């Protein structure tokens, strides 16, 4: 129950503003610039702020503070929400999130701004729905959003059928200091590129545990996702039955299905760090990497982030495999490695000075993150059976999917 | 500069019209004034062109409460654009006539309302919804005197899903505003007919369709299972907020449902899911998903009890969400996971947050308090925090033995000599008390008891009030158990306490230690070192009134402060 | 005598810092926080006289960026403002149509031309032709 | 801007 | 090529189930 | 070799803070590599980008040792960076300036008088407690030579030797004798701030120093006649730092004496007509005559004179001119105060002027200028000012009043009701430091106990959040519960008290979520008290204590213990420690 919504400036400046309500005066965004900056010295910044009796809720975007005040208890998750769908079409309409285009759309942005939401109620949210009625280079208003479908688009014509899949793996590893890995979370997410003719309604079918085991099959291979999340176009009453996945898929690149369990499996890549940091003499990085993936596989673009210390200056790399780059930046050692193949070990021995004065403050410990992507391999072993592709004309569908294995929350705790 | 505008808005080429519309919308979005020039504006407002139309509506709602006189030439436009072919047209006009804060303003139209109700446009039929709403909020009166009630009840029983869900977000958000008199509830046909609309809803219409069953109270058992079946779906929608609204509305119908029907046991099996993946969501929704868990987790905490591993805070994570993170450990914290706790207690330690460092001290300490079991490795954890020669570490190690040894004190001897020399030095109230509150309390194992006390006495007239009372407290105790190393420290701090401390509270207190000790120093051994009963520790759980009615706010700002839906809103 | 002198500009940005008292980094780190907060939250008039820690907080700029000084309670306060005028005009001399740009790019320069008027907050040339002789003399050897 | 100004203007 | 896994084509249905 | 130019414009071209700090590290990793390989060439640019990085707020802990490096370096830029570091990134605590007291020696000799005065400067702004005493020495025997240009400086690094080293002032007593003939206006001033330093530091000295008054009084003379020069000559102002010099030593010398008083008279009277303050060099110089007439013993018309000054600088509208006549009357306060009591209107006036800081002076000398006539008419207008005040004057204004009350307090039953006032309207601004203070002043007083006990009774049942308020009125309940209640014991009359009403009180102050641990605690104790004081309301209290001995607090546990056991095991003996506490000054 946002009083409206306004994006801020890096200095303060609002960019642009659309009170939707009226119940807070325009004035109250000065404050929050003071409020945020008190809220920061002080550790107490949070991103719904509160001047008085209204809340400004606000969050950071690339460049500007979606800032958007309230007075009375709405809902906060209905404002996330709406803010997030707002992003997503500033996204697709504009290439770009800073003050460069702020200020150079702002006509089509009035109109986007009211049409999306009226009155604290936001009404449209469908980017390629809104793209119909609001350009900035009008007609009335598309059916779809009137009619029940408004995911697919009627009327969509193209000269082939042929639909990208993704199979994004995100393996996320949380090994303490002591060796032990603590959280182990591998998310599914299954997005498709669909660029077809019509409205086609796709029957997804896959290698899950639970439908196997209804039907009976629940002796090989079969992934059992912890959560498994459909998208805006999945009916959530087929997938409630029999987990029946039937859904009208979208014009362009949409998430469909995104699984989220975890794992008790070994780690693809096994690192072993060692710190052999003399008393402001010397530093050691004894970096041991161990590939507990398939040999088969090779992780391209591998770059195992080794923090150095804040202070630390003439390194010295003694590497076997991948090169060594010390970034000032991020005031850390990346690992970095172009194609690492399946049960590849790479040591390394760093060794960099250190100033003879001791440091006022301490630094803290930030954990080794390394950012392997290993694409066509499917630990989860999770295999996609059928994509009933079904269409009222009728054609012969040519649906594409790639499997992509990348790092996400692998982090590992430093000693 | 304006003298120009003014004449280029006063031209017939809509070339320049549209050039001066742009600067005038820059002029106000760069801040400036432009209110002076809303008169001029008012002629060129009939245009054809619709990119025009709009920037002058926009023009017109935010230079209206600044010059709502020159806002009555305005009336006829907005009739005239109220019967548009276009459906885009008649959209902006009905969200501009609401947008109005004129009072003489949407008297006038009413007409236009009560002609676009029963637009067949599902767009225009949304459009009227809301331009009825915010003319029952702007006139509640005026808007029951046209009677629009009836058609927003009606509009949730007839075709488009989008229109229904605004109309029955309207129709809600008018009865939050109303004093809870005629109410619109509806019989249990409504909730079905919304239901089956449920799956048609857009992102957006689910939001409003699952907050009508927010209000509704079930009465029937099989009611309350077809509502959660229809329900259960809502979990698997990718939008964050409906799956907050989903698992707000599962949560209010669990107060009804049967513990002994399996009902209960599938819901509380397909939530921990939905709270997992919630867990995972972006940054801003992390929070509401945290106050969201601990709302719900003081009501049934039997479903979250095998969900520990994704209760650590990540390394990039937010200082919001690693508050966060240790609240709900600890509100989740049990035997099974007691060495996974003080893990990553022990690894939340050594992190360089201050304050994230005194809230990981007082997760432990409460963690420490609550179960007995892991006494022993919450003593061993503190002392080797003590030793991690850290202050900060160190004042809360103190504090949290000194809070240990009040609740636990029956094995708490065992530690008293390694925080005899633990370097006493620090000047923290929280500490130095806390110190000398757990030597005068256990002034038996430490054979130096009465010199580590001495030096502490040096400035103890203007320590502190509570600093100094702790001190006499600690003197009398060690007094009464060993007077012959403590006959003249017992006079001396009766001197000092009684003659140069000015204390109102603290010169009574000496007062009557020292009118004991010259009465009967036997009768002080069971008066002042008395065996005190159990100590009840302040029970974090919210009370059961207060949790039940949290329960129905679900989403709202009341869950992320914690506080009363009434006991925040001006 | 001068507890400390800093130039800081409006936005906030310190363009010249010299402090007479040995304090901590992160102390006086907040302390200059502080000061600037303190003369960003001010009017213009406000006579340029802060007490602010039992410390004559003078605050005077003749442009965006401001200046600060801070004595003891022992002296007057038109004298602390007569030795920033001429210390601004003996700036100005050296350098020649002083601007903010030049400020930053003269750091080092303005650092020695401070040193060089007054040292341990006390003054030290009371003449402005003799050290702007001085500093040109001193420029000169290289 | 308003750097490039005079201190005093003199 | 492309990096990622190389896109491979899929099925209809699960032809083993009927 | 990056110079400090680029760096500049570099950091000028970062817009996101965390890109300003990515770039400072980037710079600074190159900084540190060029640094550890020993350079000598570019230093002089590596020391400049370190000290704009250290002035941006980067930590510059590693580049110490350069600076050393370079100080005992040749090139003259060297030198001068490294001084430069020394008196920005070396200070006393720091404790990496104790290697350069043998580089500081070193330089002491130089025969470059740019490389000396550099030295000095930096021994001056970074004067230490050991480098002092091995740099004394040196110090004195440059305060001996002829240079005029290094006379300054070697007045300079004696003030600052003497100032971190009070106790080495006896080796500079001889070295400045015969020193009052400086023709240059920079040696005399460095001369009059040393005689001034060592009189203010040590009295051992004043009858020594004070033999050049004639020799003081005449140069000041000359110079007021010489009001015409291409230096030193601001705004019409010959030598306004040297006219300033002269006036505080002036007004420093002779501050209890009648020659030294008597010597300088004429000088003042003439100084005092034939100065124009119309530029802020004029009116600084006349605050300055006026401040040393004050602290000094001069004539009656000097003070007519002086009070007139202050009159005149009153009413002029300059926020400066309007602060520094505030100040100069609160300086002399206690000297010339019926004198002062002619701007009562101004000083009223003062407190509602649009400036912080001429209304907190306005305030001072309100309260400075309160007397044993004017208290009772000034209370009002405190009272309105109190009231009215700002949020960070509305402390300082009942710290004013409460110690106005207790100094000059026409009367008790005054100052009560005035006390009360303050404590009902302060609120959250009384600090909590004078609760014991006003503890006391109510113990002390015995005469009026009824209508405070009553005033007390009724103010704690409207509110309990205030906690000064709440635990003055604890404490007079606890301290007067025999008078507070007369006939109480079993059910009398409908009256004010009832004997049942204060113990509702100070359980809901004992169990409301409003407590700090301290009201607390004086509610508790006051409960206890009010065993023997009340006989009416009894066995009630003792189901209380003993719930209450439970309490998270291990003070108020261990508090609650103790009553729960003296109730249950030492009925009899509770009279035997309840004796009213002694009442001291």
């Amino acid at each position: 129950s946002a009083s409206a919504v306004y994006v801020l400036d890096l200095k303060g400046k609002v960019l642009i503003c659309r009170n939707y309500r009226g119940d807070v005066d325009m004035s109250e965004v000065e404050h929050f610039m003071p409020i945020l900056m008190e809220k920061e010295e002080e550790g107490m910044l949070s991103p719904i702020l509160a001047h008085g009796g209204v809340r400004f809720m606000w969050i950071k975007h690339n460049n500007l503070y979606l800032v958007a005040t309230s007075k009375k208890n709405a809902c906060v998750s209905l404002v996330f929400s709406f803010l997030y769908k707002v992003v997503q079409v500033f996204s697709e309409y504009f290439k770009e999130l800073e003050e460069e285009s702020i200020r150079d759309n702002f006509v089509i942005i009035y109109e986007l701004l009211d049409e999306l939401m009226d009155f604290g109620y936001p009404q449209t949210t469908d980017s390629k729905i809104l793209q119909e009625y609001i350009t900035q280079e009008a007609p009335r208003p598309p059916a779809t959003v009137t009619n029940a479908v408004s995911w697919r688009s009627e009327g969509i014509k193209y000269r082939k059928n042929e639909v990208f899949l993704d199979v994004i793996e995100a393996v996320n590893l949380l090994v303490s200091a002591n060796g032990n890995v603590l959280r182990s979370e591998i998310v599914g997410s299954i997005k498709m590129r669909v660029f077809l003719s019509g409205m086609p309604e796709l029957r997804l079918g896959l290698n899950d545990k639970v439908l196997f085991d209804n039907t009976g099959r629940g002796k090989s291979k079969s992934v059992e996702l912890e959560d498994v999340k459909f998208h805006q176009c999945v009916r959530l009453s087929r997938f409630e039955n029999d987990r029946t996945i039937s859904f009208i898929p979208p014009d362009g690149e949409f998430e469909l299905m995104s699984y989220r369990l975890n794992t008790h499996v070994k780690p693809l890549i096994w690192i072993e760090s060692v710190i052999e940091k003399h008393s402001h003499s010397r530093i050691e990085y004894m970096v041991k990497a161990k590939s507990q993936f398939k040999r088969r596989s090779t992780a391209n673009n591998v770059e195992i982030h080794i923090p150095v210390p804040n202070d630390a200056d003439s390194p010295k790399f003694k590497t076997t495999v991948g090169s060594v780059k010390w970034v000032p930046e991020n005031s850390e050692i990346v690992w970095s490695v172009k194609s690492f193949p399946g049960g590849k070990e790479y040591l390394m021995r760093a060794h960099f000075g250190l100033p003879s004065v001791e440091a006022e403050d301490k630094e803290g410990k930030p954990p080794i993150s390394v950012k392997f992507e290993i694409p066509y391999f499917t630990t989860s072993g999770i295999q996609v059976r059928y994509l009933k592709i079904i269409e009222k004309s009728g054609y012969q569908a040519l649906p594409w999917v790639r499997y992509i294995t990348q790092n996400g929350d692998y982090q590992l705790r430093t000693q | 500069e304006i003298f120009e505008l003014k004449a280029e808005l006063n031209s017939d080429k809509k070339e320049k019209k549209k050039e001066a519309v742009k600067k005038v919308i820059a002029s106000m979005t760069v801040g400036k004034d432009v209110s002076a020039l809303f008169p001029d504006v008012v002629n060129c407002m009939q245009t054809d062109n619709l990119e025009l139309k709009k920037l002058v509506y926009l023009y017109l709602m935010n230079y209206a409460k600044s010059q709502p006189d020159m806002a009555i030439m305005a009336v006829n436009t907005f009739v005239k654009d109220c019967e548009d072919p276009n459906p885009l047209i008649r959209a902006l006009a009905v969200r501009t006539m609401g947008c109005i804060r004129v009072d003489k303003i949407t008297e006038y139209l009413c007409e236009p309302l009560r002609k676009c109700l029963k637009d067949e446009d599902p767009y225009v039929r949304k459009t009227a919804a809301v331009c009825v709403a915010k003319l029952h909020d702007i006139n509640a009166q005026l808007v029951e005197d046209q009677g629009f009630l009836d058609t927003l009840k009606d509009l949730i029983s007839d075709s488009n899903p989008m229109v229904v869900a605004n109309a029955v977000a309207a129709l809600s958000e008018i009865a939050e505003s109303h004093p809870s008199s005629n109410l619109l509830d509806l019989n249990p046909q409504s909730i079905n007919k919304l239901l089956t609309a449920l799956n048609e809803c857009t992102e957006w219409g689910q939001i409003f369709i699952l907050d009508c069953l927010a209000n509704y109270m079930p009465k029937d058992d099989r009611e309350a299972q077809s509502i959660c079946e229809r329900v259960t779906p809502r979990l698997s929608h990718a939008n964050s907020a409906v799956v907050l609204s989903a698992v707000k509305v599962l949560m209010k119908f669990m107060e009804m449902l049967s513990k002994d029907l399996d009902y209960y046991g599938t819901l509380l099996k397909k939530l921990a899911p939905p709270l997992v993946t919630l867990l995972s969501a972006e940054p801003e929704l992390q929070y509401v998903a945290l106050r969201n868990i601990n709302l719900i987790v003081q009501k049934r905490p039997e479903i979250l009890k095998h969900e520990m591993k994704v209760f650590f805070v990540k390394y990039n994570d937010p200082i919001y969400v690693k508050l966060e993170k240790l609240d709900i450990m600890i509100r989740l914290a049990s035997q099974a996971n007691i060495a996974q706790v003080l893990a990553e207690l022990r690894e939340y330690a050594t992190e360089v947050d201050v304050d994230f460092v005194r809230k990981a001290v007082r997760a432990i300490g409460r963690c420490a308090i609550k179960v007995e079991q892991s006494a022993e490795r919450c003593v061993s954890t503190l002392l080797d925090l003590i030793q991690t020669k850290v202050n900060y570490v160190v004042q809360e190690a103190i504090v949290v033995i000194k809070d240990i040894f009040r609740k636990y004190p029956n094995k708490y001897e065992s530690v008293i000599a390694t925080l005899c020399e633990n370097l006493d030095s620090l000047d923290e109230p929280e500490a130095r008390a806390a110190m000398i509150w757990i030597v005068g309390e256990y002034a038996e194992r430490i054979d130096n008891a009465d010199e580590l006390l001495e030096s502490f006495l040096e400035g103890f007239h203007d320590k502190s009030t509570q600093v100094q009372l702790q001190l006499l407290t600690a003197i009398v105790k060690l007094f009464l158990k060993k007077p012959t190393e403590t006959q003249e420290l017992v006079q001396q701090v009766l001197s000092l306490a009684t003659q140069d401390s000015d204390n109102p509270d603290l010169r009574d207190r000496g007062y009557i230690y020292w009118r004991l000790l010259s009465t009967d120093p036997v009768a002080a051994k069971e008066v002042v070192l008395a065996e005190k009963p159990l100590i009840s520790e302040e029970t974090d759980l919210i009370e059961p009134t207060l949790l039940d009615e949290l329960i129905c706010y679900i989403g709202t700002l009341a869950s992320v402060y914690h506080k009363p839906p009434s006991a925040f809103v001006e | 005598m001068i507890h400390f002198i800093l130039l800081f500009s409006r936005q906030g940005k310190l363009r010249l810092q010299k402090w007479y008292i040995t304090l901590p980094d992160k102390e006086r780190k907040k302390i200059t926080r502080e000061i600037v907060q303190i003369i960003l939250s001010r009017g213009h008039r406000t006579s340029s006289f802060v007490d602010w820690k039992e410390l004559k907080l003078v605050y005077k700029r003749y442009a965006s960026l401001y200046f600060c000084c801070a004595i003891e309670n022992q002296d007057n306060e038109l004298l602390t403002l007569e030795i920033v005028h001429r210390y601004v005009e003996l700036l100005d001399k050296y350098f020649g149509n002083v601007c903010e740009l030049d400020i930053i790019f003269n750091f080092e320069k303005a650092y020695f031309i401070l040193d060089e008027f007054i040292i341990g907050g006390e003054i030290q040339e009371t003449s402005k032709k003799i050290a702007v002789k001085a500093i040109e003399d001193s420029d000169m050897l290289q | 801007k308003g750097e490039n100004t005079s201190l005093l203007h003199p | 090529d492309r990096k990622g896994g190389s896109y491979s084509q899929a099925a209809g249905s699960d032809s083993a189930q009927s | 070799p990056i110079r400090l130019r680029e760096l500049i414009r570099t950091i000028r071209t970062a817009r996101t803070q965390a890109e300003e700090r990515e770039m400072i590290q980037k710079e600074c990793a190159a900084i540190r590599s060029s640094f550890r390989e020993e350079d000598n060439t570019y230093r002089c640019r590596n020391v400049a980008k370190l000290l704009y990085m250290h002035m941006l707020g980067y930590p510059a802990h590693f580049g110490q040792l350069e600076c050393l490096k370079l100080i005992a370096s040749q090139k003259f830029t060297d030198k001068r960076i490294g001084y430069l570091g020394a008196m920005l990134l070396l200070d006393e605590r720091q404790d990496v300036h104790l290697l350069m007291t043998n580089c500081i020696k070193n330089d002491l000799n130089h025969s470059t008088q740019f490389v000396q005065g550099l030295a000095l400067c930096t021994l001056g702004c970074m004067g230490s407690s050991e480098m002092c005493r091995d740099l004394a020495g040196e110090v004195e025997k440059l305060l001996k030579t002829s240079n005029s240009y290094l006379r300054k400086k070697a007045a300079l690094c004696a003030v600052h030797v003497i100032r971190k080293v009070p106790e080495l002032m006896e080796m500079f007593l001889p070295a400045t004798k015969n020193l009052l003939n400086e023709k240059n206006h920079g040696v005399l001033h460095t001369s009059v701030v040393l005689l001034t330093e060592m009189c203010e530091r040590s009295p051992d000295m004043l009858a020594h120093f004070r033999k050049l008054v004639p020799q003081l009084v005449r140069i000041l003379k000359n110079l007021i006649m010489s009001g015409y020069s291409p230096e030193h000559d601001v705004s019409g102002i010959s030598d306004p730092f040297l006219q300033v010099r002269i006036l505080r030593l002036l007004r420093i010398l002779g501050r209890n004496d009648d020659d030294s008083s008597e010597a300088m008279n004429d000088i003042l009277a003439q100084v005092a007509t034939n100065t124009e303050t119309s530029k802020n060099v004029g009116n600084a110089i006349l605050y300055e005559t006026v401040l040393t007439i004050m602290d000094i013993k001069s004539e009656s018309g000097l003070r007519v004179l002086a009070i007139n000054i202050l009159g005149r600088f009153l009413l002029n509208n300059d926020k400066n001119i309007r602060y520094v006549a505030l100040t100069s009357l609160l300086k002399t306060v206690q000297t010339d105060h019926n004198a002062v009591q002619r701007h009562r209107s101004t000083i009223v006036d003062c407190l509602k002027d649009l400036d912080v800081s001429i209304k907190r002076r306005a305030m001072e000398l309100s309260f400075a200028l309160v007397n044993g006539n004017n208290i009772r008419g000034m209370m009002k207008e405190l009272l309105y000012f109190l009231d009215s005040c700002e949020p960070e004057f509305k402390a300082d204004c009942a710290s004013g009043i409460f110690l106005a009350a207790e100094k000059y307090a026409p009367s008790k039953r005054w100052h009560i009701d005035t006390i009360m006032r303050v404590l009902t309207t302060a609120g959250s601004y009384v600090r909590d430091d004078a609760v014991p203070n006003l503890i006391q002043l109510i113990t002390n007083s015995v005469e009026m106990h009824a209508y405070t006990v009553q005033r007390l009774y009724k103010a704690i049942l409207g509110d309990y959040s205030q906690q000064p308020l709440v635990q003055v009125a604890a404490w007079c309940i606890g301290e007067y519960g025999d008078l507070l209640v007369s006939g109480q014991c079993e059910e009398e009359e409908p009256i004010q008290v009832t004997e049942d009403e204060v113990l509702d009180i100070l359980e809901s102050v004992l169990i409301s979520n409003m407590s700090t641990s301290v009201t607390r605690g004086y509610a508790l104790t006051a409960i206890m008290k009010l065993s023997t004081r009340f006989t009416c309301t009894v066995n009630r209290i003792k189901k209380v204590v003993s719930i209450y001995g439970s309490s998270i607090d291990v003070e108020l546990q261990q508090r609650a213990v103790e009553y729960n056991a003296l109730f249950k095991k030492y009925d009899h003996m509770r009279s035997a420690l309840l004796e009213r506490m002694p009442v001291m000054e």
